[PDB]
């Protein structure tokens, strides 16, 4: 399961997409816990997604300082970012994710929380 | 350790969506025929170890069947699905069974009634028994809102490896790299199509 | 690569080539697969690769091959069979047969190629559907003789005779004309005799295990209509209910014939074939006890393991015991010595009960409802099953589902999401139970206290056993005596205060606070003669809606309106000891009650507050009722009315667009229990509502200007949107419910469509709300007679815009599809005049819309689009004589004949045939009855309508179905016609042409069969 040398910072539950910027739209990538998980060893922050019922990885990657979470035009309760390094499908690659929670405070919570673990990874 | 699973059922019921689901996670809304069969490769982690289904999605068209029976040769499962908005495509379900067993004739079959999220059902519960002396697992699914949308490939993994008690479990999930100014000046006309597309279905629970 | 060569045709077949496309297409993968198939789909679907059929089957190294070989083959048989020349015909015909006596005399072909074998028996199967037996009148008796030459040729026949009888009896209603499939029912069982021979002696003599499965599985379809006698006057019932069972390769399919046998109604007059019923039935289970399994055994362990084939004959088996028991256990009920086989076979099933397997406990379920139902009214029949009924009670209090009402789960005890599938089995539980209780209540109220007592004890403390206990307490509500209900409620409650107590946790204490409101809200009768109790009730629900644990207030909220459905009037009257009516009470604590509550539970208890509120008859009070309970949200409405019309700008703010959704989502809630007596509160905010409806439309007409289409999207113009969508349900559920029909036309109507139309028509498409046209089609449904101006106004606000959105595609704007021929319908049946207003190009456009809705597959606009062209016919027939009528018909009855015709025909609205068949024939008629008084056409003079219809008729199909001969299109017509005052008659005409157009050479006197 590779998660035991890893603690658990934040849980949300969480619909991810992906977008396709060929078609133009908006993939829904999975459902579930999203979670920050900080490295026992290496004290570096990952997301770490799984789906609800399969509990496929949907979303595995640093939550990178470079980073920047923005707003999508048609949400108050979502945030827009690119990702350069995923490997929940396998080799790594990047993509350009949404992130919609069930409410505004979960969204602004994890806005919070994803800020404050960029700060842990640049150590 | 692989299976071969033909998916049937009348055009539109969702085979393709359900299908597609199961392997990216997203849901497609729009309805593209499926022309004679695609197949897909689609593992699932159970406590017995990987599971491989080669799913044959085939077409429910008449138009557009293709090889029609052809495409069950050597199946070792399947999936027969219909809808439970539409009376006639449960109809027809005896229909694609025939087709099916005639070809293959002792594989475990699922029979899934799918787009249940819809709240004007017109298969009624009660009326659907047509699984019982064909010895036929039943679910209730929904692609849109994911009921029950695990339950054909988790029955069908316990009939073929032959475990009762095999269960998915959450794959490994190894650490992810540490990782461009080229092209960072660029990823803003990305990424600001991105924030302009509205995500779909704002109205739902998530 | 260089798979294509096979499509060219000039060639010779390079049959290598072939087999390694196959072999790639079904052992590859990926790209070269993809292209593979696409490349075999061509070459199966070239009308001339049946020539190639031969060739491929004698030299191919491949089996798959071969098998599309065969596909090729049939698709040629099933459909133009009859266009071959004759020598074609007998060369197949010989090929085919050559074939299969070439692969069961290799008995090694015979045991690795059974799928290519049974696609070849098949293959035949369609010649003789085409051919037998009036052009092949030996096949049967030559059958029947060359089952003695070879052992592998016996069995491989009875496939064969197995898929000729499903064929014919099983699948030939939707397959074959009615005259075809009366053909070869009756050729069959004209040499039935015959076959029953064969079949009957190979069971009999019996050589090896695989002859008789085969021979079993002919038999199993054979029993779908055969007569009686062959299985009650033979001694084939004894070879099936002993020799049969006990081999288990020949146990599965024997059970399976002897389910069959089982659902038929006996002449049930005749002591010898009664004997014979009971008899098979003792053999069965005899044979089941010493080879299977005692009826002691533990099957849900045995189900659970899975071994072999276990999981399938428990099913068979539960299917033979209902089936048999349901039809024929009063033969086992009078004769003592029949006693214990009618209990052992009912304990097997009781064994069978507790499997774990969903679907299966709902065929014993369904069982045990004809049992009870049975017992509740059969004079001196429970007493016999008491012990079985005592047992069944505990199976299903042990394990009943959970009931809508409960909203807590466990994952973690956590509030759902979602299903029906559920919902039907409690249903199906409760029915059960409720039988089972009346059959003895001592039992049940027994079984359910002492379970009762050891939760207390903790003997027995589970989420799960207080969940199914507490549900089949809640669920036999009804069953007892009033005193008896007393003393049972009473007990319940007190202990599951006594669970509470001595619980801690959260996750226990929401466990049992799911199960205590689920109770309580099931026991109304009891609240209502016990106030005190009643009112301590309420009180808690009101504790539990400040609960930190979500599903806990949720359903506090639904357990309190769930009650007060039942006990309103209670809430309404002055209590003896009490200084106010309790409505009074829970009005003026409304703010401190509903404070930790979501906006949409604060909705559900206003509702609720409605529901009492109309139980008030005395119209003064009732008033000041209503007054008090709207003192918030009216106090919020006045304040956000003075502070919109001065600085229209304030309406900018998210917060403050929340607060407006709010308020009228809570008048919509109050309005939705109290319908008519609403209107007093409506009437206060009426003319400030509608200007805000215009205010807020100003807003969004503003910010699409100013942002583009994608402002639609965003937060903002969605809030504002919900402000019109909650409007107008508002004045859509008024008016659905109003008394005062001349209220609503002299004071709601007119400043509700100066409000709504204009600003619905002047918007762009994907600003237009479809909610304005549901709110529509109520005004027409319930004032439309008094409004005829009105109507004509929103027809013309709504009508060509709303059609220009969705006359490009099936699929856009989907809610405004709907709800458009939702209202042209009701226009069309109550307020017809305002299309005969329509000025002639816009009357062309209506006719357009109804054809369109023909076309979609999406029910929803499909039944409505042929009910308005069924209503149309009829509104036009009723004006008689008259110059639009004439007109009408004259510019429209042939559109509406041929895209009636194109939709029944173009096998993709299957859906719709009973009703494109119901207008079809309304159309035939009116021209059979004289009843278009012009002439259709434009042909000599004095012709008929009815020629000039066959003329048209013939002339059209003769076009579009080339391929049919003329005596086709004109014995089907002549059918047609005659039978246009039978509707049943007349589908089946239908149904017979559309199995005959997709073949060549159909036979014209299939028409005749009526
Ligand atoms: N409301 C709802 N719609 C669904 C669901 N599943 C699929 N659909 C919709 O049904 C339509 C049919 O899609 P599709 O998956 O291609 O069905 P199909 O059986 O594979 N078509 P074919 O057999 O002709 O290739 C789509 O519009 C899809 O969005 C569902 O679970 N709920
Ligand atoms: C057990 C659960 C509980 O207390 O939940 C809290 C919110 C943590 N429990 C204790 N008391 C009750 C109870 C008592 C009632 O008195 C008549 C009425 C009910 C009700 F369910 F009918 F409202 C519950 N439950
Ligand atoms: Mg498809």
């Amino acid at each position: 399961t590779m998660e035991e040398d890893e603690e658990v910072l934040y849980k949300v539950r969480a619909k991810l997409f992906r977008f396709d910027a060929d078609a133009k739209e908006w993939k829904e990538r999975g459902t579930g816990d999203c979670k920050f998980l900080k490295n026992k060893k290496t004290n570096k922050v990952r997301i770490l997604m799984r789906r609800d019922k399969t509990l496929k990885i949907c979303a595995n990657h640093i939550i990178a300082p470079e980073y920047t979470l923005k707003p999508n035009v048609g949400s108050d309760r979502s945030w827009v970012y690119a990702c350069t390094a995923d490997i929940a499908e396998g080799e790594a690659e990047a993509f350009t994710f949404a992130i919609r929670f069930g409410s505004k405070e979960n969204a602004d919570k994890f806005k919070e929380e994803f800020e404050k673990a960029q700060e842990i990874n640049k150590k | 350790v692989q299976f071969k699973l033909v998916l049937v059922g009348d055009g539109g019921t969702g085979k393709t969506t359900f299908v597609k689901r199961h392997l990216t996670g997203e849901f497609e809304k729009k309805y593209v025929a499926t022309l004679g069969v695609e197949v897909h490769p689609l593992v699932f982690h159970t406590n017995r170890g990987p599971i491989k289904f080669n799913v044959w999605d085939t077409a429910g068209q008449e138009k557009f069947g293709g090889l029609r029976d052809g495409y069950y040769i050597q199946a070792q499962c399947a999936i027969i699905m219909f809808d439970v908005t539409s009376r006639v495509t449960y109809k027809n379900v005896p229909n694609w069974h025939r087709d099916l067993v005639r070809v293959c004739e002792n594989i475990p079959i699922v029979l899934c009634g799918n787009k249940v999220d819809i709240k004007d059902r017109k298969v009624k519960a009660k009326s659907i028994v047509f699984h019982r002396k064909k010895n036929l697992q039943y679910y209730d699914i929904s692609a849109k809102s994911n009921y029950n949308f695990e339950k054909p490939f988790l029955w069908l993994a316990r009939k073929l490896i032959g475990d009762p008690n095999l269960e998915f479990v959450a794959m490994p999930a190894l650490a992810p790299p540490e990782v461009d100014p080229a092209l960072a000046a660029q990823y803003e006309h990305d990424l600001e199509v991105a924030q302009t597309t509205a995500l779909p279905d704002e109205d739902d629970d998530l | 690569g260089s798979m294509e060569g096979i499509l060219d045709f000039s060639n010779d077949l390079d049959i290598a080539l072939l087999d390694q496309v196959v072999s790639t297409f079904y052992q590859g993968s990926g790209v070269q697969q993809k292209q593979a198939q696409e490349i075999l789909t061509k070459f199966q679907d070239n009308p001339d690769a049946w020539q190639k059929a031969d060739q491929i089957l004698q030299f191919s190294t491949n089996p798959q091959s071969k098998f599309i070989a065969l596909s090729i083959l049939d698709k040629l048989i099933t459909r133009k069979w009859k266009l071959l020349p004759n020598d074609h015909r007998i060369g197949i015909r010989n090929f085919v047969v050559g074939m299969i006596i070439s692969m069961c005399q290799d008995d090694e072909v015979f045991k690795t190629q059974k799928n290519l074998i049974n696609k070849s028996d098949l293959t035949l199967v369609q010649i003789l559907k085409q051919e037998w037996p009036q052009n092949w009148p030996e096949f049967i008796p030559e059958l029947i003789g060359s089952s003695s030459s070879s052992v592998n040729v016996c069995e491989n026949n009875m496939i064969v005779l197995k898929l000729l009888s499903e064929e014919v009896f099983d699948f030939s209603a939707e397959q074959m004309t009615q005259a075809k499939a009366l053909h070869l029912k009756n050729s069959m069982s004209k040499e039935f005799e015959q076959i029953f021979k064969l079949c009957f002696q190979v069971l009999e003599q019996g050589s090896s295990s695989s002859l008789i499965v085969a021979t079993l599985e002919s038999l199993l379809r054979y029993l779908h209509w055969i007569p009686y006698r062959y299985i009650y006057e033979t001694n084939i019932l004894e070879l099936l209910s002993t020799k049969f069972m006990t081999s288990p390769d020949t146990r599965a399919i024997t059970l399976k014939c002897l389910t069959e046998v089982s659902n038929l109604k006996i002449p049930q007059d005749n002591d010898l074939i009664k004997r014979q019923t009971v008899l098979f039935f003792q053999n069965t289970l005899q044979q089941i006890a010493t080879s299977v399994m005692p009826v002691t055994a533990d099957l849900k362990a045995t189900y659970a393991n899975a071994n072999g084939n276990d999981q399938s004959f428990l099913q068979d088996l539960a299917m033979f015991l209902t089936t048999y028991l349901a039809r024929n256990r009063a033969l086992l009920e009078s004769d003592e010595s029949l006693r214990e086989l009618l209990l052992n076979a009912h304990q097997y099933l009781i064994q069978l009960s507790k499997i774990e397997e969903r679907e299966l406990f709902k065929t014993t379920l369904d069982y045990w409802h004809n049992l009870v139902a049975d017992l509740f009214y059969e004079p001196l029949k429970k007493h016999i099953y008491e012990e079985i009924c005592s047992q069944l009670r505990l199976v299903i209090i042990e394990n009943m589902v959970r009931p809508e009402e409960v909203l807590v789960v466990e994952n973690e005890i956590v509030r759902e999401f979602v299903e029906s599938d559920t919902i039907q089995l409690y249903k199906s539980e409760r029915e059960v139970l409720v039988y089972l209780t009346h059959l003895n209540v001592i039992d049940t109220e027994e079984i359910m206290i002492s379970k009762l007592a050891r939760q207390i004890d903790g003997s027995e403390w589970s989420w799960h056993n207080i969940n199914t206990l507490s549900w089949a307490i809640g669920s036999i509500s009804g069953t007892m005596s009033e005193d008896t209900e007393k003393r049972f409620v009473v007990t319940v409650i007190k202990d599951l205060l006594g669970l509470c107590e001595q619980k801690r946790g959260k996750d226990n204490k929401a466990v049992v606070a799911s199960d205590i409101m689920y109770v309580v809200g099931q026991y109304p009768r009891f609240l209502k003669a016990h106030w005190n109790f009643l009112r301590t009730v309420i009180l808690k629900l009101f504790k539990f809606m400040h609960e930190t644990h979500e599903g806990v207030q949720d359903m506090a909220c639904d357990t309190f309106i769930k009650i007060v459905q039942k006990c309103k009037y209670h809430f309404v009257i002055q209590q003896p000891r009490e200084s106010e009516p309790f409505i009074q009470t829970i009005i003026r604590d409304i703010q401190k009650t509903t404070a930790d509550l979501q906006p949409q539970q604060v909705h559900t208890f206003y509702k609720a507050c409605g529901i009492i509120i109309s139980e008030e008859r005395s119209v003064a009070e009732r008033n000041r009722l209503l007054s008090d309970l709207m003192q918030l949200p009216n106090m919020a409405w006045d304040t956000i009315v003075e502070q919109s019309t001065a600085n229209p700008t304030l309406l900018l703010d998210s917060e403050t667009v929340k607060i407006i959704a709010n308020i009228i989502k809570t008048n919509v809630a109050v309005c939705t229990s109290m319908g008519a007596d609403f209107y007093p509160q409506l009437g206060h905010i009426y003319y400030n509502m509608l200007q805000l409806y215009r205010a807020v439309s100003s807003m969004i007409s503003a910010q699409v200007a100013a942002e583009g289409l994608i402002a639609t999207k965003t937060p903002k113009v969605r809030g504002l949107r919900t402000i019109k969508k909650e409007i107008l349900k508002l004045v859509e559920t008024y008016i659905s419910k109003a008394r005062n029909l001349d209220d609503v036309v002299k004071v709601l109507v007119e400043p509700l469509l100066n409000a709504v139309l204009e600003d619905y028509m002047n918007n762009v498409p994907d600003a237009r709300d479809a909610e304005v046209l549901n709110c529509m089609t109520t005004v027409v449904e319930k004032v439309g007679h008094m409004i005829p101006q009105g109507v004509i106004l929103i027809l013309q606000s709504v009508f060509e815009c709303t059609l220009d959105m969705i006359n490009k595609d099936f699929t856009e704007y989907p809610e405004h599809r709907v709800e458009f021929y939702k209202l042209l319908k009701v226009i069309n049946e109550k307020s017809f005049a305002a299309f005969l207003e329509l000025p002639p190009a816009a009357f062309k456009l209506f006719v357009d819309a109804i054809c369109w809705a023909f076309k979609h597959n999406n029910r929803d606009v499909e039944v409505n689009g042929l009910q308005i062209a069924l209503d149309l016919v009829k509104n036009i027939e009723r004006m008689g004589n008259v110059p639009f009528a004439n007109e009408f018909h004259k510019n429209y009855f042939f559109i509406f004949v041929s895209e009636t015709f194109f939709v029944l025909t173009d096998s993709d609205h299957k859906s719709g045939f009973s009703k494109q068949a119901l207008l079809l024939m309304k159309l035939i008629s009116l021209v059979y009855d004289n009843k278009i008084s012009v002439p259709l056409y434009q042909v000599p003079q004095g012709t008929s309508n009815q020629v000039y219809l066959s003329q048209y008729l013939a002339n059209m199909l003769s076009n579009a179905f080339p391929h049919l001969t003329s005596e086709q299109i004109a014995s089907f017509l002549s059918a047609l016609t005659k039978q246009c005052k039978d509707l049943v008659v007349f589908k089946g005409t239908l149904r017979d042409f559309l199995v005959q157009i997709k073949e060549v050479g159909g036979d014209p006197t299939d028409y005749l069969f009526a």
